[PDB]
RNA sequence: GUGAAAUGCGCAGAUACCGGGAGGAACGCCGAUGGCGAAGGCAGCCACCUGGUCCACCCGUGACGCUGAGGCGCGAAAGCGUGGGGAGCAAACCGGAUUAGAUACCCGGGUAGUCCACGCCCUAAACGAUGCGCGCUAGGUCUCUGGGUCUCCUGGGGGCCGAAGCU
């Protein structure tokens, strides 16, 4: 699993207030993070079918909240995905 | 080998035969016998008063290299297994002690069609 | 970095003197793959169950150190890589179960 | 008759080590012994086979004792 | 693994070659003194002594070191993996540290800037040869002496390898490419690993004009003959055999061993 | 070996016993009325990589929810392609027996397969024969797993008995 400050790196990064533990865009860098370690384990470990059904699920959530966001603030959207690199 | 008191006697219960293998203390057989042995074919191997009379055979003819003690070994679930064992204390041979090392897989070998 | 108790079983029968050369290979492999070392326990000789190696008996070695999760394979192959080293075991170490208290 | 749980001390059965208090749970054959007969429950059952399998391939505990005298 | 052709003509349809993806960009051999020459399709007698041969297509012959003791201890750095049309395996060209070069059976898992050495000393891995005696027993090798100090012989082609059996005297007993089993001296080196360029055993030659590449003259059937030119020669309509099936000299060729009986090296076999 | 037998094996020394060695496959007891997974399914032990899930704290976003044609992925066994592996078992196959016959049930042999890699195949009594999500309507008992000073209280699963009601 991923380091625990790691994960700070994160959201203390993207929280767009101190203590945004749960904002849209904290989760879903909070997701491209485990997808992208995901994408990589399958990248070798290609039997592992049932993990690639979380990975499914996961790439699903982030869909929704950028979904969402994007509806919300295209500005904020903008940025964000700009920003992760997303969406291809 | 050829001369030892000592030794160990042991039992084979199939379903359809019964064989006694008497030894040294080492391993190496001194004399044998079985259902077939002593007289019957087929079923009547696996009869129980065979396997008595298979024991009982085995017995004497260890007796003659001298044989008076030994540890019995059994292997198997046939109709005559404690038949042997109590044909052999009864034959005047010393059981040291009785012992069962009937093998068993930890699961492995797929059985027959049964 | 992760705990782990790492036992080792070795060849009974053998001098002190390689022995001590056995045990000079083990304290190399294990910094050579970044084991700090904690508390040990060399039980040394032991009456063990089903012959191991043709052999009723075999020297215990129990050490216990936190190193890189992602090197503790390779080190048990290394570990075992040795003859007169009868078993190699590395476990992750686990707060004790109280039963029966 | 006497449950295997009471008729020992306390102790801990993650220890794959302690053989005297392991060998006391492992039938007359080597067989883990029946939890309608540890005194055991649930999850101390399960966490002891885990242990108990762990020492017999360090070699400490057997798999498998013959029947004796029978 | 292997590549293919889109069918743009036919026989194109089928032919396969190996992706040379391994091969570090190196078409050059290294020169340096490695290479010499080769030719000849039959004996020193004018006579052909060996069917169906010549055509090939002019190779130098890249210098292997199938000893490899004379430099014990000295390491060296695998400078490249090249292409060798001498052999099914792929060579690689290694530098000694010592400043000297030499070229060596590339085993399956080298890779160029990897470090390797010959010795009894030597760190059990792939491309490190040492006396059998030193390899732990279990262990697959390739490259290996039949004898001491006479060079390697044995699993050189691709993919093959031997595996170490067990020890017994000075000898250790291993499993050959063929599955043979038999005892080599303790003192005859090899290198541990198996051979690279496995996928080689795929390649599909797609058409007979390829076969003639490699230098491989067409194979005329005996049945297609007249019964001067071979025991199968009754040629009279597509027919079968005149029983039983004949090589152009007269021995049986469906079964029929052919190894000497009483050779002194059988002693050293089993199986 | 079976109902009894026969084919088969064995004085060229079999069976039974001991020692050394080779190789594949499957994991006894724990083990269950048990657990996990979306399903197909998943059982020795170790380490690494990874998915889902449940409880506590009342902390964060603020309806971002549900379902979901087509699409995409998964999908027991058998089967197919390339290469490898092959102990046991075993369609096909050969023999023995039984029978009116016996292309079977029983027996002695035995190949593909069953095992691994990569790639196809995409079906089933793929069954709870019961689509997914949410809210609402007595309880008794049994168990698995979390939290809490704990003859108990409170979440999350697994069975049974049963209010109302439905059929
Ligand atoms: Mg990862
Ligand atoms: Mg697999
Ligand atoms: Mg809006
Ligand atoms: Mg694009
Ligand atoms: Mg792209
Ligand atoms: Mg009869
Ligand atoms: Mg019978
Ligand atoms: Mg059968
Ligand atoms: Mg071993
Ligand atoms: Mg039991
Ligand atoms: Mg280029
Ligand atoms: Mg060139
Ligand atoms: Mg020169
Ligand atoms: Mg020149
Ligand atoms: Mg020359
Ligand atoms: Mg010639
Ligand atoms: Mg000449
Ligand atoms: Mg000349
Ligand atoms: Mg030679
Ligand atoms: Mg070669
Ligand atoms: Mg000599
Ligand atoms: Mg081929
Ligand atoms: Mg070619
Ligand atoms: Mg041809
Ligand atoms: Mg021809
Ligand atoms: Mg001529
Ligand atoms: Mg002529
Ligand atoms: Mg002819
Ligand atoms: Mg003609
Ligand atoms: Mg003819
Ligand atoms: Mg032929
Ligand atoms: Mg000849
Ligand atoms: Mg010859
Ligand atoms: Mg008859
Ligand atoms: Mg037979
Ligand atoms: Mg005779
Ligand atoms: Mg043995
Ligand atoms: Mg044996
Ligand atoms: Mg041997
Ligand atoms: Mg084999
Ligand atoms: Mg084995
Ligand atoms: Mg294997
Ligand atoms: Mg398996
Ligand atoms: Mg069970
Ligand atoms: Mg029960
Ligand atoms: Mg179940
Ligand atoms: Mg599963
Ligand atoms: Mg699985
Ligand atoms: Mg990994
Ligand atoms: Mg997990
Ligand atoms: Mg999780
Ligand atoms: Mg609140
Ligand atoms: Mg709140
Ligand atoms: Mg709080
Ligand atoms: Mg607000
Ligand atoms: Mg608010
Ligand atoms: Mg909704
Ligand atoms: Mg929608
Ligand atoms: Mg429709
Ligand atoms: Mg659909
Ligand atoms: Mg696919
Ligand atoms: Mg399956
Ligand atoms: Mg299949
Ligand atoms: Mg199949
Ligand atoms: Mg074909
Ligand atoms: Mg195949
Ligand atoms: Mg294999
Ligand atoms: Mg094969
Ligand atoms: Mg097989
Ligand atoms: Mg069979
Ligand atoms: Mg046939
Ligand atoms: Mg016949
Ligand atoms: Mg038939
Ligand atoms: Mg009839
Ligand atoms: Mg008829
Ligand atoms: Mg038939
Ligand atoms: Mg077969
Ligand atoms: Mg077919
Ligand atoms: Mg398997
Ligand atoms: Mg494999
Ligand atoms: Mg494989
Ligand atoms: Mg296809
Ligand atoms: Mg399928
Ligand atoms: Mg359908
Ligand atoms: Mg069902
Ligand atoms: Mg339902
Ligand atoms: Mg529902
Ligand atoms: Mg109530
Ligand atoms: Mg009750
Ligand atoms: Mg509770
Ligand atoms: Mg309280
Ligand atoms: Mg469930
Ligand atoms: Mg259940
Ligand atoms: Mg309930
Ligand atoms: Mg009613």
């Amino acid at each position: 699993p991923i380091t625990k400050e790691e994960k700070q790196k994160v959201i203390q990064e993207f929280a767009r207030f101190p203590g945004d533990t749960g904002s849209t865009e904290v989760q879903v860098a909070l997701l491209t993070l485990r997808i992208n370690r995901l994408s990589e384990h399958l990248k070798v470990h290609k039997k592992d079918h049932h993990s690639h059904r979380g990975l499914l699920m996961m790439v699903g959530q982030r869909r929704r909240l950028l979904r969402y966001l994007q509806r919300e603030d295209p500005e904020r959207y903008r940025a964000l995905i700009e920003k992760l690199g997303i969406r291809g | 080998k050829r001369q030892v008191a000592s030794g160990r006697a042991y039992i084979h219960a199939s379903y359809n035969n019964t064989i006694v293998t008497i030894t040294d203390p080492d391993g190496n057989p001194i004399t044998w016998s079985s259902g077939g042995v002593i007289g019957y074919k087929g079923s009547r191997k696996g009869t129980p008063y065979a396997a008595q009379l298979a024991a009982l055979d085995a017995a004497k003819k260890a007796m003659a290299y001298g044989m008076q003690s030994v540890d019995v070994i059994v292997r198997g679930t046939g109709a005559g297994r404690e038949q042997a064992i109590r044909a052999l204390q009864a034959s005047g041979l010393q059981v040291k002690s009785i012992v069962d090392d009937t093998p068993v897989p930890h699961n492995g070998c797929r059985p027959k069609k049964k | 970095m992760r705990r782990y108790e790492v036992n080792i079983v070795l060849n009974p029968n053998l001098d002190q003197s390689q022995l001590a050369l056995e045990k000079e290979i083990i304290q190399r492999a294990l910094e050579n793959y970044g084991a700090r070392v904690e508390k040990v326990e060399e039980l040394g000789l032991r009456r063990l169950a089903y012959p191991i190696a043709k052999d009723p008996q075999g020297y215990f070695l129990w050490y216990q150190v936190e190193m890189p999760e992602d090197r503790v394979n390779d080190l048990a192959r290394e570990l075992r890589i040795r003859d007169n080293v009868r078993r190699v075991m590395v476990v992750k170490s686990q707060e004790p179960f109280l039963a029966n208290a | 008759k006497a449950k295997v749980k009471a008729t020992l001390g306390e102790f801990d059965l993650r220890d794959y080590r302690n053989v005297e208090v392991l060998k006391r749970f492992l039938s007359e054959t080597g067989k883990i012994l029946p939890r309608r007969r540890t005194g055991l429950s649930a999850k101390e059952q399960r966490i002891l086979a885990k242990t108990i399998k762990r020492a017999r391939i360090l070699g400490l505990l057997p798999f498998t004792e013959k029947l004796v005298r029978k | 693994a292997v590549k293919k052709f889109k069918p743009y003509t036919p026989s194109r349809r089928f032919m396969t070659v190996a992706d040379f993806s391994e091969i570090t960009k190196t078409e050059p051999e290294k020169s340096l003194v490695k290479p010499l020459k080769k030719t000849g399709g039959r004996n020193n007698q004018g006579r052909i002594t060996v069917r169906f041969r010549g055509g090939g297509h002019k190779r130098l012959y890249r210098i292997i070191d199938f000893k490899r003791w004379d430099k014990v201890g000295i390491p060296a750095k695998v400078a490249a993996i090249e292409y060798d049309p001498n052999r099914s395996a792929r060579i690689a060209l290694l530098h000694y540290v010592d400043g000297e070069k030499r070229y060596i059976i590339a085993p399956d898992g080298l890779q160029v800037g990897q470090q390797v050495v010959a010795g009894p000393d030597a760190p059990i891995q792939v491309g490190n040869a040492l006396p059998l005696r030193f390899i732990p027993v279990g262990t697959v090798v390739h490259a290996v002496e039949l004898e001491p100090k006479k060079g390697a012989k044995l699993a050189r082609a691709a993919g093959t390898s031997a595996q170490i059996q067990g020890r017994e005297g000075d000898y250790v007993i291993l499993r050959l490419p063929s599955g043979e089993l038999r005892k080599v001296h303790g003192e005859c080196y090899a290198t541990v690993g198996a051979v690279g360029n496995a996928d080689h055993k795929n390649i599909v030659l797609g058409k007979a004009g390829r076969s003639r590449w490699l230098g491989r003259r067409p194979h005329v059937r005996g049945a297609a003959m007249n019964p001067v030119d071979h025991p199968h020669g009754g040629g009279e309509g597509r027919a079968p055999r005149g029983r039983p099936p004949a090589s152009p000299w007269g021995w049986q060729t469906k079964g029929l061993k052919t190894r000497k009986r009483r050779k002194p090296s059988s002693r050293f076999i089993i199986a």
